[PDB]
This record gives structure tokens, sequence and C-alpha cells, in this order.
């Protein structure tokens, strides 16, 4: 067997499993999918009761796929893809989509940014800077030190907790160690 | 000196939920994010 | 039955989601199962958040799955898991 | 067994290593037919408790964030009495069975009463009465 035959061995068992009809499903999380995961998904509309896919992205269609320069490429070729499947399966299918935001109500400029990433018509932001800081460091120890001291400030005087931070990096094995 | 209150604060300070920053999440009764 | 839900980052597409299945867990604790696939590392947010009700705080209808541990689960009933298995090395 | 094998879901030695007897043994015992016999039945059934952290370490007693206790209750099933729990073991018993129910009751107890508790706050049904089967002899102790 093989890492990779898991799905494969699960697509086509998915039919004679009965205890997932009836079932309703959920995804969440993916902004893109293999075509042996996708193999999967479809075979999950066929036997499931109810599935819901979840994407990240603005308005997609369903008869164009995305152009090259789109924020929403991957998503919204997802989309189409999950969508044109479910067309040529005669599911009934039902959208929701969400306009305003949730995550940003109280914080203005982090709204700011997540709307005005894209267009190139860019407007810029005409209020105060509070919620959002760039930073320059002398190195990566400074800048690893740095963010300890805040995370500190934002713990012992803002009121938050260790686990509502959160850090990134595109190249983690440039942080670990020292982190 | 103007900041000797704040100092000897943040020296004395403590976690308040430290207690539970070195629990694990998820506990198995019998997957890698959890414990036994 | 094919349900498309988007929108943009923070929208609440997850929120909506997670709050669903608690209520169908709240309305039906024994009902048809519930599948919540997310990816790999999404497993083990999920599973702590939907716990998180003053109401039931767990759950037994509604799982969290990776296509991992849904593929996994359904051949150990359908079969093929005594198949040993091979490392990438 | 056979079946098992074929799917593959049993290794050639975990099949000739089954003692058939001690398995069929079960659905002759008193427990057995009210399983066969019942209004309602599920098996392999997954569950996420969540519960105060404490409540597992007594140690730390300080903070009340809810922690992930998740386990396999072996079976569930309804009668027009209530609803049961039923667990197998493979524990080693016979080499009576009387002087080691007490011990093994308080090897599994804690992990019994977890499931209970698994059940009765996130069905927010109750469980009446728990059993566990044992394939050495074929032993049966209610909790």
């Amino acid at each position: 067997l093989h890492s990779e035959d898991y799905l494969t061995l699960l697509a086509e068992h998915i039919p004679l499993a009965e205890d997932i009809k009836g079932a309703h499903i959920y995804v969440d999380g993916f902004y893109q999918f293999t075509p042996q995961e996708f193999r999967v998904l479809e075979q999950l509309m066929v036997h499931a009761e109810h599935i819901t896919f979840s994407l990240t992205a603005d308005k997609p269609s369903y008869e164009r796929e995305p152009h090259e320069l789109e924020l929403f490429r991957m998503t919204g070729k997802t989309y189409y893809r999950l969508h044109q499947k479910a067309k040529e399966l005669n599911l009934d299918i039902t959208y929701k989509e969400l306009s305003g935001t949730e995550r940003h109500t109280k914080t203005p400029e982090l709204a700011h940014l997540e709307a005005q990433y894209e267009a190139r018509p860019a407007i810029p932001y005409a209020e105060k800077q509070e919620a959002l800081t760039v930073m320059q460091a002398a190195n990566r120890r400074a800048e690893l030190e740095g963010i300890a001291r805040e995370i500190h400030a934002l713990v012992r005087e803002k009121g938050y907790r260790y686990k509502d931070v959160a850090i990134l990096a595109r190249q983690p094995e440039d942080y670990k160690d020292m982190v | 000196f103007a900041f000797d209150e704040k100092a000897r604060e943040q020296l004395s300070w403590t976690y308040p939920h430290q207690e539970v920053t070195q629990i694990r999440t998820k506990q198995s009764v019998s997957d890698e994010y959890s414990g036994r | 039955g094919a349900e498309f839900l988007v929108g943009r980052s923070g929208s609440g597409k997850t929120k909506l989601i997670i709050n669903s299945i608690q209520d169908e867990l709240r309305r039906a604790p024994f009902g048809k199962p519930i599948i919540f696939l997310v990816p790999d590392q999404m497993t083990f947010l999920m599973e702590y958040e939907l716990a998180k009700t003053p109401d039931m705080g767990g759950m037994i209808r509604a799982q969290v799955f990776s296509f991992s541990r849904l593929a996994w689960r359904v051949l150990q009933h359908t079969g093929g898991m005594s198949r040993p298995f091979l490392t990438s090395t | 067994v056979h079946r098992l094998y074929e799917k593959e879901l049993l290794t050639e030695e975990q099949k000739d290593a089954i003692d058939i007897e001690e398995i069929v043994q079960f659905f002759h015992t008193e427990i057995g037919g009210q399983l066969i016999g019942a209004k309602w039945k599920d098996r392999e059934i997954p569950f996420s408790l969540a519960l105060p952290a404490k409540e597992i370490y007594p140690d730390a007693h300080e903070a009340d964030e809810p922690l992930l206790v998740q386990g396999i209750i072996d079976c569930l099933y309804e009668t027009e009495d209530g609803l049961y729990l039923l667990a197998y073991k493979s524990d080693r018993i016979e080499g009576g069975f009387e002087g080691a129910a007490p011990i093994l009751k308080k090897r599994y107890e804690t992990q019994i009463q977890l499931y209970t508790k698994a059940v009765e706050q996130i069905a927010k049904t109750k469980v009446k009465g728990c059993a566990l089967y044992f394939f050495d002899g074929g032993h049966i102790l209610t909790l």
C-alpha cells in the first residue's frame, strides 16, 4: 500500500459504506483539491444526503475559469469545477454568499486591507493608525526578540492571552531555531 | 525615579493562566495533536 | 444535495459552519453522522471549537476528518487496513 | 472472521489467533441477548468530551479551561428500559473470576465513567448500567 493509496481506496469504498449515506458533510479550509481528493468529494456528492462546500472567494463564476492574475484564482477554479460536477450529477444546488465583514467589524484598518488588497486602482486608508503596523529589525534575532516584547505587552497590558497570538513565516526554517 | 513603580510591578508579574499553558488540549483514551 | 457557501476571508464561513453542526448536535444528539472535512492542520482546531458549548461541551454525532482519517475510518469498516503500509523511505 | 480476512480487516496471523468459542460465548449471555433484542444499536462510537482541566489533573487547580478527552465507546444499545453501555476486554483472568472482578472493576472504573459522562452530558440522555465482557472464560460484570 502507498501513503497515497488510501484516497483512491476510499473513493471506491465510499459507495458500499452505508453509514455515510444520509450523512451531512461540511468541507472547509481548502483552497484547492487534488484530482485524487476530488475523486473522493464527487463520490461523497453521490452517496451523502447533504454536502456543503465552503470556499474563500468573491462571487466566482461557474462558466469561466478565473484569469491568471485574479486573487481568488485557486478557490474560484475549485468552485467552478465542484459546481460543474454537481451540475452533471444532477444535484439540488443552493448558494449562500457572505457579504459583510465578521472578523474585522471592530477593526476598520484590517477591514480595509482585506477589501483593498486586490484592486490596483486602490484607495488609500484615510484614518488613524492603531491595529496595523509594519516594523523593521536589525536582524532576525532582534526581530523575534522585539516581537517577544510585543507579545508580553499584549498579554500584560492589553489583556490578551497567549492563545490569541499567532506568528507566521514563509520560511519557518529561518526562525525555527531562534524562536 | 519616574518609572520606579511600573518596573517593580512588571518584574513581579506572573501569567494568570500559566498553570494551563503546559496542559495538552486533546487527550485520548484508548492523531498527532493529542496525548494519553 | 450540494450547498455552496462562498465569501471573502473573515466573512464568517467557518463560524456559520461550526454553529450549524452544534445546533444539529443539539436537536438530534444520536442522529445520522455529521462529517466535518477540513485540512490536516485544521482538525484539532475544529474539534476544540465544536466541543465549545455551554449546552453540550462535546459531540458524538459529528466528527472532524482529514481526508486520511476519513479514509482510515471508512476502511476500518469496508476493508483494506490490514494491508501493510509503505513509508516514503 | 473469514470475511474480515478477505476484505483485509484482519491479518492472516490475527485470523488464526481468534478463539471463536470466546466470541460466540458473549451472545449466549444475558447481556448478549439483550444486545440482540433492542430498538436501536451502534458500535465503534467516537466522542469528544470537554472537561474542566482539573477534573482530570487534580494537581493544577487554578484554571477552569476545558480540555478534550477523546475515545471510542465500544457499543451502545437502547431497550424499552433505557440506554446501556457495552465494552469488551481481552484482559487476562483465568489462571476464580470472583476475585478478579473487584480488580478489573477499578482497572476500567475511571474509563467507563468518562464514557457515561460523555454520553449523558453530550446527548443529554442518561446511561443506566454498564457492562464489560471478558474473552477469558466469557465473563461479565456490571457497573
